[PDB]
């Protein structure tokens, strides 16, 4: 994406190519918790 | 195909106005006189 700080990217593309620029922040965020929590489900499951 | 409900949306514009028609626009058209949505399902027909 143009910038990782989201308001930047309102602040210059229209609702069809923020939306584009968006949607690789969500997606790639998304997958950073899917990441985390899985670390974390399995550390959880060594400290059980 | 079959559709819920149709429309025919009718008026006269500059031959270098068809572009500010399309949705996701802006331009004295699009701003001012006719907008179409994001979500936009429908055709644009427009002939000289």
């Amino acid at each position: 994406a143009i910038s990782s700080v989201l308001n930047d990217i309102l602040s210059r593309l229209d609702k069809v190519e923020a939306e584009v620029q968006i949607d690789r922040l969500i997606t790639g965020r998304l997958q950073s918790l899917q990441t985390y929590v899985t670390q974390q489900l399995i550390r959880a499951a060594e400290i059980r | 195909l079959c559709f819920t409900n149709v429309y025919a949306d009718s008026f006269v514009i500059r031959g270098d106005e068809v572009r500010q028609i399309a949705p996701g626009q802006t331009g004295t058209i699009a701003d001012y006189n006719y907008k179409l949505p994001d979500d936009f399902t429908g055709c644009v027909i427009a002939w000289n």
